């Protein structure tokens, strides 16, 4: 189990983490659980055909000659009297179920497999005759591609004899496209099958008619008790297989089939669902889309990490869902100790700076139990924000060094109020572009939003003309942004989470609830007369304040103007100078507080603060 | 930041280690027309103690199968009675907040002592 | 969104831009086509006129479930009821849940998954079994973290094996993909219960900081939405939340917009319930509640009654359901701290009091905070003697528990028995208690803890347990004298008496002299104020000037030096204090200056009443 199963492994749990894999079932699990397999059908043919009693050919002619000579209804009744005994299902029914298999593809006419899947709850399209592919109900498929007795017990309704395997491309056309499509669109996993299965070589030989390249090579699972042979492998391999062996990776007898079942298949699913190295680059591949963004809000540093370690605002991280290792706490260790990061990979290392770059950047510094004194030191490296209301004009006329600029001088102009040139070079960059196509189009469509209202406001002086205001309706009313994370690369959905919420109208959804339970904590201090020895939720405000305004900012949102965003800005100063002034006659003025309070309130709220 | 070491009254055992988050004092009178004669300075004092990371003692936890509160230049805390109330969230869940409140004894009639 | 339905029952469009659909059927609604549409018209009928909606905007919501009201016993029957439908399996498990038996919930909703094959029950039993199944590992991690503590025993509701078959099942099933994972049939006709798999209400909340209707109706439309549709996510902290914010905020604005609004039976369930002791009290600080008008008190009636009944009949057999306890308990003590503002009968008076001394656990309320949520009650009603008689033989049998010298009551609040007495003898002052003076009469210097506990009874006991007790009884220590003085054995100082003072002060000079500790025993305070009352006549205390805060002060108030002054001083004091105070007029203009600072500084009225009554 060296190599060449360890690749297999973390490839199919990297298919079923995406969704994308598919579990081509064989015979040999629904004969695990007690089924009358095929060959003592086809004896019993033959006894009574003839007196005593096995080549393949000989399997699919002997129930043809009887189907031939002996009519119809015999072949029907004892078919169906020997294939009527209902059977409660075995584990690894649930196992692949737990699995989680996109579509299920079976070669067994039981129905075995569903049942399992409605035990579990999941709801599968099944699909068993020609006509039930056209309605399909969902978009999860449980392909029967030889039939089954759903319709009936009649012999028509499955495929058993030679002439119904000769005939079976001219009368189950669109189940064998749907096959072959699936198998190219998904990775496909081979359970239960012998390596020498007719279908397998149909397959293979189908599967050797593509070109080069044009397919990920399918995985068989075999568990023949004898142990794999090179040739064989060798041979396989070449044939655009890659094989999984039971009989080389335990040991076990020749008469039982559920252990050895059992082991491949409980190591596929509880390997990831180590060691420094694997969590460096484990963390690596979640950390480093997001240097395209300057700063990133704590609170949603959860999402990248699927919800694992809870971040709180002031630099301090407790394990919040981890039942794995503990990487993130083995990647502070490294950043404590320069000892253990020394003993790392020089590629490895070259990462982790990049990190120890952003973790510096971001004011994360350590868990909440080896937390100590933290400053609540923030600052604010965006133009904007400071006003230097010269500079950007000097930062807009000079020409673009790259994409990135070309958005940072179109927010530039947003915040000059010629909005009309900003949306020009909006498109451009639409045009030009692939993380900022996504924050190109959204506030592309923020900015429609605010001249659309500025519109009314005038009309209810001409800043637009109306030709502008016709091709901005044309491409806009079309537009629609609710399904635009949705549509998007499976990856940059996968990858980039926690830009979710700027695609909705509500981008402070959250934060106003998360706010009001502390507000209302807040004022309840008020009256009891409480002290805060630990970190306040009057501090964390602040912390929070300071989170979601940096990110706005630095990032380039045109949020940072909406009548939301400064509400929930003056209603967050409103409550902090509150305490400040109940708990000085029982936090001190500073720059940057006074950006806000001038920026974001109403002259009517000022005098409010002063009356109370 | 003050740290939280809660015990057994009867020995020497620490039940749990916190962190101390909130605290209160407020004490006040009780309704005066419904309790010439000396004067008695009838109270309702009360105090309460709330913190947000809890830790229980893996010694205890395994023998468990009146107490005593201190939290630190240190405060001490005699005769506290923790507030078992709970309630469950529907996202899942981590932190534990622990709130006990200090009795005061008929023979003694202290709540609080702090020493330095 | 294309007619946008307000919360009143009214239609308003807002996104229909073609013919007017919604307009022809209201329209074919209030007027008198197909027979087999005429059925679909008058299913469509029922449907939106029991559901609140009406009619359009140019042309009292009651909930009715056995969880609701309280009903612990009439949905008793109903679980021993054989299910008839699926349906009626659903409410059975959502309703066993409540009474604990999360178990038996958890073996209903799944056989209704399997059983199921329109679906949508299906889902909310998903979403049902899947909630208990958080709920459960929730109160299994309290048990063994936090039930220790509080409890002092691990009880473990649930098997080993039951634990470990649960997260077999949940594990690898999230609540996010359980709505995509279904037929595109079924996510058409039902594109409302994704929201499900309470957070949407509690921002418009926030904005609204009428008002007060639009905010008020929309509640009981959440309530008629979860408790109604048997959703168990209604026993989550998140849901208490948004009640604990809208019905806090909106008394608030009630208040300050009267500065009207009253309350309903239907508004009595959410404050008990999703309200704690602190919720309650913060509300009772930042607002006057008692200026609210209490209309239905017919239905607060049997409610309260009904709540004490569970407690009686729980906790005096058999101990109590461990699983139940924490879900109903919280919402039964709140319950009797809110009854002070509510009018109830005789018999249902004597109904919450004897479960409230009797059957209420020593743990949750003590001596001290048993007694406030006995004595809020005595505000609205009149102390009948049939409650006497309770709260009589509840003293009864805490002096029977004053046997054992490890046992005294402890109270977190400071008050105990002696309280008791004294309100009884408050409403008649005639009161003989025949059982305490007859174990008084049975009384010998072995007790020596029944000695001082009837000593703080001395009034309630009859003249003959009087002569008795006092034989065996001197006055030794400190608190002996103040027992004596609080039934009003003392009115005036004896010259015996005014030496244990001055030798307490002694003591409290004596181990005061390097390191110093602060208490609040308030010992120093009760002299110093003697004084000022000129009670004491020695003037031998002033050696002990520098002792403590509150005793220079009342003794020599010339040279005090107020910079240490505590305003919250005023508020200890009585109304003969704040006369004497006042008219002592050696401090009036140090007292006026820190009686002005915290009305202005602070909202909490009370401040503003000391500076009116007397002008200090």
């Amino acid at each position: 189990l060296d190599n060449n199963v360890v690749e297999c492994i973390k490839e199919i749990t990297e298919s079923s983490r995406n969704g994308k894999l598919v579990f081509f079932v064989g015979a040999g699990v629904s004969t695990l659980s007690d089924y009358p397999q095929w060959w003592r059908l086809v004896d019993k043919y033959h006894e009574e055909l003839y007196g005593s009693p096995y080549s393949s050919d000989e399997y699919l002619r002997i129930p043809q000659i009887f189907y031939n000579v002996k009519g119809e209804m015999a072949f029907d009744g004892i078919l169906k009297d020997f294939f009527q005994v209902d059977k409660p299902t075995n584990p690894i029914h649930d196992k692949i179920l737990a699995m989680n298999p996109a579509h299920v593809i079976t070669t067994n006419y039981d129905n075995l497999i569903d049942t399992a899947c409605w035990k579990r709850g999941k709801y599968f399209s099944v699909i068993s005759a020609e006509e039930d592919v056209a309605n399909a109900t969902s978009s999860r498929y449980l392909l029967k591609v030889h039939g089954d007795f759903r319709k009936g017990f009649k012999g028509e309704n499955v495929v058993l004899k030679e002439d119904d395997y000769l005939n079976y491309d001219q009368n189950y056309p669109l189940i064998s496209n749907l096959m072959k499509t699936i198998i190219a669109t998904h990775t496909i996993v081979f359970i239960g099958y012998g390596l020498g299965d007719y279908n397998i070589n149909m397959l293979l030989n189908w599967v050797r008619k593509l070109q080069k390249d044009s397919f990920h090579k399918p995985f068989f699972i075999r568990t023949d008790p004898s142990p794999i042979e090179n040739e064989t492998l060798i041979y396989y391999e070449n044939k655009g297989l890659r094989i999984i062996d039971a009989a080389s990776l335990i040991d076990s007898n020749e008469y039982d089939y559920l252990e050895r079942y059992s082991a491949v298949m409980d190591l596929l699913i509880e390997s990831q669902e180590t060691k420094d190295d694997e969590v460096i680059d484990y963390i690596y591949g979640k950390i480093s889309p997001l240097f395209a963004l300057q700063y990133i809000r704590k609170i949603d540093l959860k999402h990248v990490f699927e919800y694992d370690y809870h971040f709180e605002v002031n630099g301090t991280v407790v394990r919040h869902k981890n039942k794995g290792f503990g990487y993130m706490e083995r990647f502070f260790e490294l950043k404590e100790s320069c000892d253990e990061r020394s003993k790392l990979s020089k590629k490895q290392y070259e990462r982790f700076n990049a990190l120890f770059n952003f973790f510096e950047k971001n004011g994360v510094i350590c868990m909440a139990k080896d937390a100590g004194t933290l400053n609540t030191s923030i600052e604010i490296n965006s133009l904007a924000y400071h006003g230097k209301y010269d500079v950007m004009k000097k930062f807009i006329e000079e020409q673009s060094v790259s994409i990135e600029d070309d958005y940072k001088k179109a927010f530039f102009l947003a915040c000059l109020g010629r909005w009309e040139e900003s949306y020009d070079l909006y498109s451009n960059i639409i045009l030009n572009s692939g993380c900022v196509y996504y924050l190109s189009q959204i506030n592309r469509y923020r900015i429609y939003q605010s001249i659309t209202q500025a519109v009314t406001q005038f009309n209810g002086y001409k800043p637009f003309t109306d030709e502008f205001l016709a091709r901005i309706e044309r491409e806009m009313t079309n537009f629609n942004i609710d399904d635009l994370f949705n549509g998007m690369p499976f990856e940059f959905q996968k990858k980039y989470k926690i830009l979710e919420f700027l695609s909705d109208n509500q981008f402070l959804y959250d934060d106003t609830v998360k706010l009001f339970e502390l507000t209302n904590k807040v004022r309840s201090e008020m009256s009891e007369g409480s002290y805060s020895f630990g970190m306040s939720s009057d501090i964390v405000v602040l912390l929070r304040l300071y989170d979601n305004l940096r990110f706005l900012y630095e990032n380039c949102l045109w949020s940072v103007s909406f009548h939301e965003f400064h509400q929930y800005i003056r209603n967050s100063m409103s409550l902090l100078i509150e305490k400040a002034e109940y708990e000085r006659t029982r936090f001190f003025m500073e720059y940057y507080d006074f950006v806000n309070i001038s920026r974001h309130f109403k002259i009517d709220d000022i005098k409010n603060l002063e009356r109370s | 930041t003050a740290d939280v070491y809660f015990k057994r009254k009867s020995d020497g055992k620490l039940v749990f280690t916190a962190e101390a988050q909130t605290a209160s004092f407020s004490q006040a009178i009780s309704e005066e027309k419904l309790r010439k004669p000396l004067y008695i300075l009838k109270s309702e004092k009360e105090i309460n103690l709330t913190v947000k990371n809890a830790f229980f003692d893996l010694e205890w936890l395994a023998m468990t199968q009146r107490y005593e509160v201190e939290y630190r230049i240190y405060i001490q805390f005699p005769n506290v009675s923790p507030s078992g109330e709970f309630e469950m969230s529907l996202e899942n869940g981590l932190a534990p907040e622990i709130k006990f409140e200090a009795l005061a004894d008929t023979d003694t009639d202290e709540m609080a002592v702090v020493i330095e | 969104y294309d007619y946008h339905f307000e919360v009143n029952g009214t239609v308003v469009r807002h996104k229909n831009k073609g013919f007017g659909y919604m307009e022809r059927f209201f329209e074919l609604k209030e007027s008198c086509l197909s027979k087999k549409q005429y059925e679909r018209f008058n299913a469509l009928f029922n449907f939106f006129e029991k559901n609140g909606v009406i009619c359009m905007a140019k042309d009292s919501i009651e909930i009715n479930s056995l969880a609701y009201h309280g009903k612990y016993d009439v949905m008793k029957k109903f679980i021993e009821e054989q299910s008839v439908s699926i349906e009626d399996d659903y409410k059975k498990a959502f309703f066993l849940a409540c009474l604990g038996r999360w178990e038996e919930s958890y073996d209903l909703y799944s056989n209704i998954i399997l059983n199921s094959i329109n679906g949508c029950v299906y889902y909310l039993s998903q979403i049902n079994r899947y909630r208990i199944y958080q709920s459960i590992t929730q109160a299994v991690t309290q048990f063994n973290g936090l039930g220790l503590l509080t409890f002092g025993r691990h009880y473990k509701p649930f098997t080993d094996e039951f634990l470990a078959r649960i997260e077999r099942e949940m594990t690898n099933f999230n609540i996010d993909d359980l709505f995509n994972g279904m037929p595109f049939e079924f996510q058409k006709k039902y594109k409302i219960l994704e929201f499900l798999s309470l957070y949407d209400d509690t921002v418009k909340l926030f904005e609204l900081t009428s008002s007060d209707i639009v905010v008020l109706l929309r509640l009981y439309d959440n309530l008629r939405f979860l408790y109604e549709n048997c959703l168990w996510s209604v026993s989550f902290h998140e849901f208490h939340q948004y009640i604990r914010n809208s019905m806090s905020l909106l008394i608030e604005k009630a208040e300050y917009e009267r500065t009207g609004f009253f309350m309903e039976y239907y508004d009595f369930v959410n404050i008990s319930r999703h309200f704690k002791i602190d919720d309650i009290k913060n509300l009772e600080r930042s607002c006057s509640i008692d200026k609210i008008r209490f209309g239905e008190q017919e239905k607060i009636e049997e409610y309260l009654v009904g709540i004490a009944e569970e407690i009686t009949k729980q906790f005096s057999a058999n101990g109590m359901n461990v699983v139940f306890y924490t879900q109903f308990i919280s919402e039964a003590k709140a319950a009797l701290y809110f009854a002070k503002y509510v009018k109830l009968s005789e018999e249902g008076l004597g109904k919450i009091v004897k479960a409230l001394l009797f059957y209420f656990p020593e743990r949750d309320l003590d001596i001290g905070k048993r007694y406030v949520w006995l004595e809020r009650l005595t505000k609205c009603n009149e102390l009948p003697k049939s409650i006497i008689s309770i709260i009589d033989d509840f003293l009864v049998l805490q002096a029977e528990k004053h046997i054992d010298q490890n046992y005294s009551e402890v109270s977190s609040n400071g008050l105990y028995s002696r309280d008791y007495g004294a309100l009884i003898k408050h409403f008649e002052k005639n009161f003989i208690s025949k059982r305490l003076s007859e174990i008084t009469l049975c009384l010998t210097q072995d007790k020596q803890k029944q000695i001082d506990f009837l000593f703080k009874l001395l009034p309630l006991l009859s003249t003959n347990a009087k002569s008795h007790l006092l034989s065996f009884k001197s006055v030794e220590n400190i608190n002996d004298l103040m027992n004596g003085i609080r039934i009003g054995l003392i009115d005036e100082f004896t010259p015996e008496h005014e030496e244990l003072i001055i030798e307490y002060l002694e003591t409290r000079k004596v181990n005061y002299i390097g390191i110093q500790t602060f208490s609040s025993n308030d010992y120093m305070s009760t002299f110093g104020i003697w004084y000022f009352l000129e009670e004491i006549n020695n003037s031998k205390m002033e050696e002990f000037i520098g002792m403590d805060d509150q005793y220079d002060f009342f003794v020599d108030p010339e040279n005090f030096d107020y910079k240490k002054f505590i305003p919250s001083w005023l508020k200890n004091y009585n109304d003969k204090l704040l006369g004497k105070i006042a008219g002592n007029k050696h401090m009036k203009h140090h007292v006026i200056e820190v009686l002005k600072e915290r009305v202005k500084n602070s909202n909490d009225k009370r401040y503003l009443e000391i500076l009116m009554n007397y002008f200090i």
